[PDB]
RNA sequence: UGGAGAGUUUGAUCCUGGCUCAGGGUGAACGCUGGCGGCGUGCCUAAGACAUGCAAGUCGUGCGGGCCGCGGGGUUUUACUCCGUGGUCAGCGGCGGACGGGUGAGUAACGCGUGGGUGACCUACCCGGAAGAGGGGGACAACCCGGGGAAACUCGGGCUAAUCCCCCAUGUGGACCCGCCCCUUGGGGUGUGUCCAAAGGGCUUUGCCCGCUUCCGGAUGGGCCCGCGUCCCAUCAGCUAGUUGGUGGGGUAAUGGCCCACCAAGGCGACGACGGGUAGCCGGUCUGAGAGGAUGGCCGGCCACAGGGGCACUGAGACACGGGCCCCACUCCUACGGGAGGCAGCAGUUAGGAAUCUUCCGCAAUGGGCGCAAGCCUGACGGAGCGACGCCGCUUGGAGGAAGAAGCCCUUCGGGGUGUAAACUCCUGAACCCGGGACGAAACCCCCGACGAGGGGACUGACGGUACCGGGGUAAUAGCGCCGGCCAACUCCGUGCCAGCAGCCGCGGUAAUACGGAGGGCGCGAGCGUUACCCGGAUUCACUGGGCGUAAAGGGCGUGUAGGCGGCCUGGGGCGUCCCAUGUGAAAGACCACGGCUCAACCGUGGGGGAGCGUGGGAUACGCUCAGGCUAGACG
């Protein structure tokens, strides 16, 4: 069946295209531990309906355009930034740790 | 290959008696009653204390130099019987005891069991109407083993069978004097067989 | 198209074939679609051949070609039998 | 030297110069129908469009264009005509465009 | 049904710790040795280069001819010309050449694996169902005539058939646009308009066969997409412009930046982007008590490639190993302008290498292509050949033989050992010689029947005069390593830190069980050793299953980001977790059982499993999440 997926709105910068982060838990193969891993998906909204902060069910979609296979199914809540907090500041931690500038 | 060569001086090394030869095993001429020492220069020397492992290789050796059998077929069986269900030690010795060229020696065909080899190879044998030639045929419950008709009339099989006239078989078997044929009742019971060895100390052997 | 044909499966000079549903452009001993029987030639057995009729006949029924050794092997077995 | 199923190659060139001829009609007239419908010539335009459809499926009856290829075509083109038309309208002999 | 440890740091000890050995394995190679058979297996290196032969054709029941030949006609005769027929040759036309066979270069990727999606798709031949095939027109080879070239081959003119191409018709139906209905991504229906069909051949010739057209469906095969999984280096940290997305096109069977315009300014990254290295992936395989480690040869599946790079044509299907075009490197031909070619098919050659076979037989069998069929093609395959390369089976003899020959070796010089071993005696009788001699092969076809069901008959064997059965019948290959400890097996002589051994510890400098020989002994046996490599022992990368005061190992300290982890009570949810059912988990292999070759190796039949993933249903203790509460943590 159409794989269906939840996850959070932390991009919308695009048209009619939203970004959904998607998390999964599971055991290391080896080491037991359930650890969490995570992905994040180019959506199609062509209605320009989600907004950041939507935790969303994704799905299964025919090609829309390249890096871009599936469709935002429905809203599952409406905003909640702290999810996509985590997100943002994951990734400005990045710039403190390289060569160059950043921020502790 | 099947060894081939002098065969009391197994004895000698195991110090136990082993009938590689039938008769003149139980004659005083028997070496072993009469130089119960192993072979060489050193025969007669101090025995040094063996070690855990010398006693494990001369039991196993023992063992299967009774049987004539190669340490390839040996180890065969072996693996075979540790992977059959049931102790180890009885199922291999069961196996080892299915071998028609050791049944034809168990029903007195043959004097030894180098010769019931022969027999077998030169096709004096038969097992249920059928000729076979294979020592390491595998005899099962239920079957007969048989001399060639056209063999009956040997004159060695005319003296091992006469001599067979009044011997007792082991209860797993059953000897037709007349008409020169057995059957394989069933599998040999550890208790029916009665051999100088320790299979304990053989399965230990496999186990290094 | 898809065939009904005999794959190979014994030995040397021990051939047992594999009456089968493939389709015919895979190598012979290649995956098949199903087997629906065995052949022993040498009829080494009592129990030399033997055929799935009810599949058979479904094969046949969809297209499935038989060889001309497997039709003759098929008939042996009534599957093509009316009466 | 060798095998004469050179015969496939002499027999292809023929099948290719064969389809080239069918396409560039197909492409010719579409755009002639096209154009002539761009610039309100409904009558006119539609009455080239008929050729184009029946080039296309017939182009479609042999190896040609084929299956959902013709399909795709006629579509584009009933779908350019009918919407250039509609920028001035009436679609005088009803040629090939439905009610 | 499953888990052994030992040697070596010290004067001695305990611990830490590395090293090494014993086991199993290999597409092996090397040394000494080498008898038979069955089965399996054999370029691991130069994806280097290749002589030669064969490796994909087939239809005359689609069509018209040329060449060679025979026969029969029209005439009073010749000439000229009509018809029938045999051989042969290509040509036009069709189906096949996209399979089968080879390789592993490239690839770390939706390539492969596993599970799903396609309302975003195609599928020649085969099957089922519905409907149909009326009329007309045309061209190019062949052939004929002429020009050009050394050749390959080429330019021009002329005639001609068809299941070749085209036009009109018929519209079961189908396609397209617009509308409406159901359905929900482009699925199904309906209406108007438009557009779209066809080929004939064979007869046991007026009724069948083979074939043709359109459409719906089946079956098989396949495209594309998605979740999860898939090595090493962070001494690679930032990467990106068709880049990320949008609108409109183009393109395709089809979705999609796949491609193109134009607009936006995005996308990816420590959960490792980008870069570098290495590498086809899998079923499995080897090892291991397991967890795991290593691995991907044979066989089966998928992918990729076909001298190197790029490209499209034809077609249901190819971007095509034995098709085409261009560039490059190379080999060959050349009358110097220009041509020909590609073994990673089978066999073979050459080069490289420690190392890897026959220029074999057959198309009898299974499978494939074409054909109505007869049949043709098939280096696919079925066989044989070579190589102990592996596995299994088998032989070199069996019984009797001295308080024990000789020779040889020790010796307390009494005697001890090789040893019942030998010679001998009797018995059997591998090899070899005769006779017989096979399964694999019954279909296709023909006859009857209805070209069906059913019944009957005929042909056909490479292996091979092999297997196997019967008769006769000789007593007739044994080697290799080791013997100081680990490790089973000891003495003399020789040598004198020499010659040498050596896996680790070590051994040899005058009486060495350690070097060399001999006698004796242990091990294994058509083999035995060696080298190399993988797992093991090694709980020595420790998940199972380790450690850091002094043995190697605590960061010089704090602050703190991400992340990991989280006190007590109640409630909702049910993501983790657990349960049930179900689908999937090919075959081979592995396990068990029965069975076929005299056994076994090998093989057949059957059975039992299986983690993971999909779906439906259920549980709610613990973890998670949401909501509320608490005060024992923390803070004030
Ligand atoms: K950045
Ligand atoms: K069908
Ligand atoms: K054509
Ligand atoms: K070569
Ligand atoms: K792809
Ligand atoms: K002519
Ligand atoms: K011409
Ligand atoms: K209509
Ligand atoms: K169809
Ligand atoms: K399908
Ligand atoms: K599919
Ligand atoms: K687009
Ligand atoms: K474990
Ligand atoms: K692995
Ligand atoms: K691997
Ligand atoms: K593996
Ligand atoms: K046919
Ligand atoms: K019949
Ligand atoms: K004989
Ligand atoms: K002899
Ligand atoms: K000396
Ligand atoms: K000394
Ligand atoms: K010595
Ligand atoms: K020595
Ligand atoms: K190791
Ligand atoms: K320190
Ligand atoms: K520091
Ligand atoms: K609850
Ligand atoms: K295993
Ligand atoms: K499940
Ligand atoms: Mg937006
Ligand atoms: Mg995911
Ligand atoms: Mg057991
Ligand atoms: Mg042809
Ligand atoms: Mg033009
Ligand atoms: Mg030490
Ligand atoms: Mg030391
Ligand atoms: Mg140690
Ligand atoms: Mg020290
Ligand atoms: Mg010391
Ligand atoms: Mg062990
Ligand atoms: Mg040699
Ligand atoms: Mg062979
Ligand atoms: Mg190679
Ligand atoms: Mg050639
Ligand atoms: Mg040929
Ligand atoms: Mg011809
Ligand atoms: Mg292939
Ligand atoms: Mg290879
Ligand atoms: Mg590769
Ligand atoms: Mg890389
Ligand atoms: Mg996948
Ligand atoms: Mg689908
Ligand atoms: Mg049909
Ligand atoms: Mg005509
Ligand atoms: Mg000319
Ligand atoms: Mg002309
Ligand atoms: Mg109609
Ligand atoms: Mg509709
Ligand atoms: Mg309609
Ligand atoms: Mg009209
Ligand atoms: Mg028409
Ligand atoms: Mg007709
Ligand atoms: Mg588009
Ligand atoms: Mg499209
Ligand atoms: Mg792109
Ligand atoms: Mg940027
Ligand atoms: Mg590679
Ligand atoms: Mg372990
Ligand atoms: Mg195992
Ligand atoms: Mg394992
Ligand atoms: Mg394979
Ligand atoms: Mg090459
Ligand atoms: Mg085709
Ligand atoms: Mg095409
Ligand atoms: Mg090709
Ligand atoms: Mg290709
Ligand atoms: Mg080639
Ligand atoms: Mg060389
Ligand atoms: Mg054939
Ligand atoms: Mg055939
Ligand atoms: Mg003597
Ligand atoms: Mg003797
Ligand atoms: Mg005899
Ligand atoms: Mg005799
Ligand atoms: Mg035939
Ligand atoms: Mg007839
Ligand atoms: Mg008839
Ligand atoms: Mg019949
Ligand atoms: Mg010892
Ligand atoms: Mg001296
Ligand atoms: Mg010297
Ligand atoms: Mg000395
Ligand atoms: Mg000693
Ligand atoms: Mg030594
Ligand atoms: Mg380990
Ligand atoms: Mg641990
Ligand atoms: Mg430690
Ligand atoms: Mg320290
Ligand atoms: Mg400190
Ligand atoms: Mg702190
Ligand atoms: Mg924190
Ligand atoms: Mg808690
Ligand atoms: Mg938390
Ligand atoms: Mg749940
Ligand atoms: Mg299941
Ligand atoms: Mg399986
Ligand atoms: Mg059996
Ligand atoms: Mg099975
Ligand atoms: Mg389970
Ligand atoms: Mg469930
Ligand atoms: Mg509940
Ligand atoms: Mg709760
Ligand atoms: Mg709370
Ligand atoms: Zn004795």
């Amino acid at each position: 069946p159409k794989k269906v997926l939840t996850g959070v709105v932390v991009s919308d910068k695009m048209q009619k295209t939203v970004t959904v982060l998607v998390e999964r838990q599971f055991p290391h193969p080896l080491y037991g531990k359930v650890i969490k891993r995570s992905k994040k998906y180019l959506a199609h909204d062509p209605e320009e309906k989600y907004k950041l902060g939507d935790v969303v069910e994704i799905i299964e979609s025919r090609p829309i355009s390249k890096r871009k296979r599936f469709r935002v199914l429905r809203l599952v809540e409406s905003g909640r930034m702290d999810l996509v907090e985590k997100y943002l500041i994951r990734r400005q931690n990045y710039q403190s740790l390289s060569k160059r500038g950043g921020k502790a | 290959g099947r060894y081939i060569g002098p065969v009391c001086r197994l004895c000698r090394r195991e110090g136990v008696k082993l009938y590689l030869k039938g008769e003149r095993c139980y004659s005083p001429k028997c070496a072993m009653e009469r130089r119960p020492y192993p072979p060489g220069q050193h025969g007669q020397k101090r025995a040094r204390r063996p070690s855990d492992y010398a006693v494990r290789l001369r039991e196993k050796q023992k063992l299967r130099r009774i049987y004539g059998i190669s340490e390839r077929q040996f180890r065969n069986l072996f693996e075979e019987a540790s992977k059959k269900k049931g102790v180890t030690g009885s199922v291999f010795l069961g196996l080892l005891e299915s071998r028609l060229d050791n049944v034809v020696y168990r029903l007195g065909f043959a004097v030894s069991r180098r010769q019931a080899r022969q027999l077998v190879r030169h096709g004096h044998i038969t097992v249920n109407g059928r000729r076979v030639d294979l020592p390491s045929y595998r005899v099962r419950p239920g079957d007969e083993i048989a001399v060639a008709e056209k063999s009956r009339n040997l004159e060695l099989i005319r003296q091992n069978l006469e001599a067979m006239k009044g011997r007792k078989v082991g209860p797993w078997l059953s000897l037709d004097v007349e008409g020169m044929k057995g059957k394989f009742l069933r599998l040999p019971d550890r208790e029916d067989l009665a051999l100088p060895v320790n299979e304990q100390l053989v399965i230990e052997f496999y186990s290094r | 198209m898809v065939k009904i044909r005999l794959a190979r499966f014994g030995s040397k000079h021990n051939p047992h074939y594999r009456i089968v549903v493939t389709d015919a452009r895979r190598k012979r001993d290649g995956k098949y679609i199903e087997k629906i029987g065995y052949y022993d030639p040498r009829k080494t057995t009592p129990d030399w051949l033997k055929v799935d009729v009810e599949r058979a006949r479904y094969w046949l029924s969809v297209g499935a070609q038989p060889t001309d050794t497997a039709r003759r092997l098929l008939r042996q077995a009534g599957v093509f039998r009316q009466e | 030297r060798n095998l004469s199923a050179l015969k496939r190659h002499r027999q292809s060139l023929k099948r290719r110069l064969r389809n080239k001829a069918k396409k560039s009609a197909i492409k010719t007239l579409s755009k002639k129908a096209v154009q002539l419908a761009q610039e309100g010539k409904a009558e006119e335009a539609l009455k080239i469009m008929r050729k184009a459809e029946s080039l296309i499926d017939k182009a479609a009856k042999g190896s040609t264009l084929h299956k959902n290829a013709a399909a795709r075509r006629k579509s584009r083109l009933m779908r350019k005509v009918r919407q250039l038309l509609e920028a001035a309208g009436a679609p005088l002999i009803g040629g090939g465009l439905s009610a």
